[PDB]
């Protein structure tokens, strides 16, 4: 769940990757299922949405019995989990997701070369600003990169549900493609760790479950101050807790070997750089050859 | 076997073997039987479907953490009609068994229900016995009735104890829990524990509350026969039902019909006579529940229609097709209904989205009648006439709360129409002080009000349609506007179309226009399932002189005033610039008023109000130069013949 100890129960099963992907919630139905789900369980609407903190004590002692009891009938029988909490006396405990997400968070929101240098700059003390969080003496940075984490994720969550109401989702046999082009969040999207969150959350819904094939999925979004794409090559997932002989052996990303091989092929100003290879930034004018080149390619 | 747990059979319970059926049902076997038959109603009935219906209300009850389950009268008469029969008798025991026996069903579907909610009233939803509040006699005391009225009063929201304990003041002894009628307070007139006759008191700070609120209903003034006083009762709302209802709407209440002893009332009249109040079961606004509503399948057919190339003119000539007429007073109307897009800059600049169109001219032109229908077709629509309205009627009226005697604040004309439009007919008869009170509304979309020391401001954000006839009775072509109508500058500044009327003489006009009134006159005649047949050929008819359906137009118009807000992304300024310049460089004409940026602002509301027509949240170029023509036209026809000449001539590309 995504920072039970640190929002509300509702919001904790609201905005999550597993939740979502197994209810499907970015529709109505999804979210009637879930009221269902918390009705049954018999915590009120009302409790449910108070924050963790000042919320009924009861409650918080009997959370696992009434998981236990009550979540074999919607399939979230995975959510049960063993993770490591640290806490500091008289200080909320916060768990190692919480504190990871909180880190990602700072580095990612906290805070034409010329614009490119501005940026990597603002990223590299971003870096820094993180770094300072990780200690016991600085729980005001931790605080605001919980906060920053909440804000992220309510905006990654309102694109990825216009995207799936919308159906951007091209298929292909070799791979998939989602190409954004619009939006009021679309600034957030340069920072290539938002980016990977956002994929991410479409690989786990309807592309890793929903009984949907394993393609790779190429995701792109625009930026008009620049006219560039930040491509993303992403590698595709099985179901989240099914243990198998299949699921051990691990899925290898093939994007690297054909991205350079279409960039030696053909001349788009491709800026391969970052270290993940996953990632490049192609010119507005050449995004479609290249895609064409890619779907003609048929090394993925 | 204990003889208490015994059951009796179905038929048994119709042969009834007591005084009275209140005495019958309270007794322990009849009780089980009862519970058990309304238990095996709840979980065995099925419609023609077979879907369980009940089963599912109920998740849907637990989905929404609701206490209320809506139960069909019509099915447990068929299913089981003795029970039917003996909730209609005698609705108070019958309806604690059936709460009873819903939280059962309730809990067997979700286990731990209770720690959301302890009860779950039941509610009957449609009684097939309709009363009147002037048919209600003593033979209806203490059993459910459904009756039909019109709220004229409201009072707030306040806890009424649920379960008391009394003490006393002699030995101090605690009284043991009650139950607290809603007409009545519980009285004791002597003890249990001392067994004396002493004082008492109210004590037990350990209380369980529940909300309290009290309406009066009247009849409403269509029924009451010709010319006589309208009879109102109170009707009281318990917890669940308060605030489902505001002055000023028309309910249908089903509840029980319930009397008590008032000593004011036996003082007063002199003889031994009872006040008399109804305890609301279940309440509903007054085909279905509401035609603005819409479905997710209906929703599916606005699109497909939206993408017809000319929708817009559909819905142009799909307005007030028994007028003939107009079109003109079509175009300006249908704008004034879809609205515009409010827009606030950062909480310092705002803009109205509302259209206002002011209609002038010759006495016979079909200008009410357009109004008439403007109003059933709106969604929150008021209706006031010039000679009957007043500015206490049209911001707020003050009256006294009966139960905390602190004066509150009614809603006005305008209030009541917020979101929605205020149709003024006759509106150049109207006094000098209401036509201020209306100047506040038209551009500060709100009203202040100072009564009684309740200083406050309130919303009133809506469009305003005027119809009025020029002052002598005609309008002269050749003298201009001003002189015209009585109304001051500001105000016909205020309004963004301005369709005069003209009533000329002219052969072929008048011969279709006959034609076409006749053939209105006759098609309308009294004369000209059996429900289905007459659906069909009502439609039938209503295809005959409309390209669309009116049903299919009333819940187009919610849609789109809802869910679409048409922005301007981007569009060649320099167009309306241009025109902007032309008018305001052939306006220096004396006679002509200047032409002030508010055209200007008019321009784009009615851009974004046509483009919310298609349903496109894209203001394209057609829409744009169609409302540049629907402003020029408006601005040229109020102007005398002399410049109308000139600037007929200078415009042609526009018009
Ligand atoms: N174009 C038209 N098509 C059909 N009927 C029309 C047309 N013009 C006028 N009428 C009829 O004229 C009659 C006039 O009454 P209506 O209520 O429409 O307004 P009015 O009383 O003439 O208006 P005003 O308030 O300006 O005096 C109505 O019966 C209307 O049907
Ligand atoms: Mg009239
Ligand atoms: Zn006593």
């Amino acid at each position: 769940l995504f920072l039970l100890r640190h929002s509300s129960l509702y919001d904790s099963f609201y905005y999550s990757n597993y939740v979502n992907a197994k209810l499907s919630l970015w529709n109505e139905n999804g979210k009637k299922r879930l009221h269902k789900m918390f009705a049954r369980m018999g915590i009120p609407l009302s409790t449910a949405q108070e924050t963790w903190l000042y919320m009924d004590h009861s409650i918080k002692r009997e959370l696992g019995i009434i998981f236990d009891k009550n979540l074999d009938r919607y399939g979230l029988q995975d959510i049960i989990r063993d993770g490591f909490v640290r806490t500091l006396g008289y200080r909320g405990s916060i768990s190692a997701s919480e504190f990871v997400e909180a880190l990602t968070a700072l580095l990612e929101v906290g805070n034409s070369a010329q614009k490119l240098t501005n940026l990597r700059k603002r990223w590299v003390s971003n870096f820094w600003l993180s770094w300072d969080a990780l200690d016991d003496r600085k729980v005001e940075l931790l605080n605001r990169g919980i906060q920053l984490a909440q804000d992220l994720q309510r905006a990654i969550f309102n694109t990825g549900v216009a995207i799936l109401e919308k159906k951007l989702i091209k298929h292909l046999r070799i791979y998939r493609l989602c190409v954004l082009q619009d939006g009021p969040d679309l600034d957030l999207y340069r920072n290539p760790l938002t980016l990977l969150r956002l994929g991410n959350w479409l690989i786990e819904c309807c592309a890793e479950s929903e009984d949907k094939q394993l393609l790779p999925m190429v995701l792109a979004s625009i930026d008009e101050n620049t006219d560039t794409y930040l491509v993303a090559g992403l590698t595709p997932r099985y179901p989240r807790g099914l243990d198998t002989i299949h699921t051990k052996k691990p899925i290898l990303n093939n994007f690297s070997m054909a991205f350079q091989q279409i960039t030696a092929e053909t001349d788009a100003k491709v800026r391969i750089d970052n270290f993940e290879s996953s990632i490049i930034e192609i010119r507005r004018e050449d995004l479609s050859p290249f895609l064409e080149k890619l779907t003609l390619s048929g090394l993925l | 076997i204990d003889p208490l747990r015994e059951e009796l059979t179905l038929e048994s319970l119709s042969n009834v073997k007591a005084n009275s059926y209140s005495e019958w049902i309270t007794q322990p076997n009849v009780s089980r039987t009862i519970a058990r038959e309304l238990k095996s109603f709840l979980l065995e009935y099925t419609d023609e479907t077979g879907r369980s219906v009940y089963g599912a209300r109920i998740r849907t009850l637990g989905e929404m953490n609701s206490e209320s389950l809506e139960v069909n009268y019509r099915h447990l008469a068929e299913s089981k009609a003795i029970l039917a029969l003996f909730l209609a008798k005698c609705p108070e025991e019958m309806l604690k068994i059936f709460d009873l026996v819903a939280m059962e069903a309730t809990e067997l579907h979700y286990p731990d229900y209770a720690r959301i909610h302890s009860e779950i009233h039941v509610r009957i939803s449609d009684f097939p016995t309709i009363y009147s509040l002037r048919e209600l006699r003593e033979s209806n005391l203490s059993s459910l009735v459904r009756v039909t009225g019109v709220v004229t009063r409201r009072t707030g929201v306040f806890p009424q104890l649920k379960y008391v304990k009394f003490n006393c003041l002699k030995c101090g002894s605690i009284l043991g829990p009650f139950f607290q009628d809603s007409n009545e307070e519980i009285r004791i007139s002597f003890c249990t524990n001392c067994k004396s006759k002493g004082p008492f008191r109210v004590n037990g700070e350990k209380t369980v509350y529940r909300n309290y609120q009290r309406v009066t209903l009247q009849e409403a003034p269509g029924t009451v026969p010709p010319g006589r006083l309208p009879r109102h009762r109170e009707v009281i709302l318990l917890a669940d039902l308060v605030d489902v209802s505001k002055p000023g709407e028309e309910v249908e209440v089903t509840g029980i019909y319930k009397n008590n002893y008032d000593g004011n009332l036996n003082a007063k009249n002199g003889f031994p006579v009872f006040a008399t109040i109804i305890e609301a079961n279940s309440i509903k606004r007054r085909e279905g529940l509401d035609v603005f509503s819409w479905t997710e399948e209906e929703e599916r057919e606005f699109r497909k229609i939206s993408r017809d190339r000319g929708i817009i003119d559909k819905i142009i000539s799909s307005m007030a097709p028994s007028i003939y007429g107009h079109r003109d007073i079509k175009t300006a109307v249908a704008c004034s209904l879809f609205g515009g897009v409010p827009k606030n800059v950062n909480g310092k600049h705002s803009i109205r989205g509302d259209i206002n169109v002011l209609l002038l001219g010759d006495p016979g032109t079909a200008k009410s009648q357009i109004l008439k229908y403007v109003e059933k077709t709106a969604h929150r629509a008021v209706f006031a006439t010039g000679q009957g309205a007043s500015a206490v009627g049209l911001t707020a009226s003050v009256r006294k709360d009966p139960i905390t005697k602190e004066w509150t604040l009614e809603g006005g004309a305008l209030v009541l129409a917020d979101k929605g439009v205020c149709l003024i007919d006759e509106f150049d008869k109207m006094n000098d002080q209401d036509r201020t009170s209306i100047h506040e509304a038209m551009e500060q979309q709100s009203i202040s009000i100072s009564k009684a020391g309740i200083v406050t401001t309130l919303q009133a954000r809506c469009s305003i349609i005027a119809a009025a006839n020029p002052n002598g009775g005609r309008y002269n072509s050749t003298l201009p506007l001003a002189q015209n109508v009585s109304l001051t500058e500001p105000i016909l500044s205020r309004f963004d179309i301005l369709c005069v009327v003209r009533d000329l003489v002219d052969e072929e006009a008048d011969e279709r226009l006959a034609t076409f009134v006749v053939d209105s006159h006759v098609r309308s005649h009294p004369e000209n399932n059996a429900r289905q047949r007459r659906l069909q050929r009502q439609r039938k008819k209503e295809e005959e002189i409309s390209p669309i359906p009116q049903e299919l137009l009333m819940k187009y118009i919610h849609y789109a005033r809802t869910k679409i807000y048409p922005k301007l992304h981007q569009m060649d300024m320099d167009k309306v610039s241009r025109v902007y310049a032309d008018l305001r460089r052939e306006s220096i004409s004396t006679g002509s008023f200047p032409i002030t940026v508010r055209h200007l602002e008019s321009i784009l509301r009615i851009a974004e109000s046509f483009a919310k027509m298609r349903l496109s949240e894209f203001v394209s170029s057609y829409d744009l130069d169609r409302a540049i023509k629907v402003v020029v036209d408006s601005f040229v026809d109020a102007q005398k013949v002399s410049v109308r000449r000139q600037l007929r001539r200078s415009f042609a590309i526009y018009t």
